[PDB]
């Protein structure tokens, strides 16, 4: 059920996103080795995601959450990348799309660094780099990354190197 | 995928050492995230 709209480069919409993606970017600690080295993107394409089944599964845990936490879903918008981005967009977020190593426990995971991100859309440590020219700093091949609405609820905050 | 620490629905992963780093998140409950827009981009070389 999942359909894919195409925003212009006109709309206001796309405009936000775009400067959300290109303000997030930041060096990251090791000199570019999984994600890349770069200090902007190229954005090609941006997508509005449209299920309605997926979204109303996400709006009932929102309300769940919610009510939890005095009538407050803490929501944010924050990136991911992901190996399974074209799974994740038609049949939503799972356990198979969670990072089993991550610091924080087997969950999934979400970055306000744009650049955070894309050092796993080729994997893990950004895998063997891209498909074509297993390069995880190939500037021809096309990225895609996730913008995505993530309840927190109540956050469990962690201090960390 | 693990469960949420007692009492809370979500981890926030505070930078401590890298001041320029940003907040990263951990949900375990794959409903409370919807992905609203799909972006395909390049990185850019640096001039
Ligand atoms: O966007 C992310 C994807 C992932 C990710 C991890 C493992 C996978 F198998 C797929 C995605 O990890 C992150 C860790 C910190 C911040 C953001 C991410
Ligand atoms: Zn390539």
């Amino acid at each position: 059920g999942t359909i894919l709209i195409d925003l212009s480069p006109d709309d206001k919409e796309f405009q936000s996103v775009e400067e959300e993606m290109q303000s997030t970017v930041r060096e990251h600690r090791d000199g570019g080795h999984a994600g890349g080295i770069f200090n902007r993107y190229n954005i090609l394409k941006i997508q509005k995601v449209c299920n309605k089944k997926l979204w109303e599964r996400y709006t009932h845990r929102r309300k769940e959450v919610s009510e939890e936490n005095h009538n407050h879903a803490n929501e944010r918008m924050l990136f991911h990348g992901s190996p399974f981005v074209n799974a994740i967009i038609h049949k939503g977020f799972d356990e198979r799309h969670a990072y089993i190593g991550g610091m924080f426990g087997a969950g999934i995971y979400f970055a306000e660094n744009s650049s955070k991100s894309n050092q796993y859309v080729y994997g893990i440590g950004g895998g063997t780099g891209c498909p074509v020219h297993k390069d995880r700093s190939c500037y021809i091949c096309h990225r895609q990354l996730l913008f995505c609405r993530v309840t927190l609820g109540k956050s469990f905050l962690q201090f960390s190197a | 995928m693990a469960h949420s620490p007692p009492g809370h629905h979500s981890v926030t992963g505070r930078p401590s050492v890298n001041g320029l780093a940003l907040a990263e998140y951990v949900i375990y409950r794959g409903e409370q995230a919807y992905p609203e827009y799909l972006i395909t981009y390049q990185i850019m070389r640096p001039e």
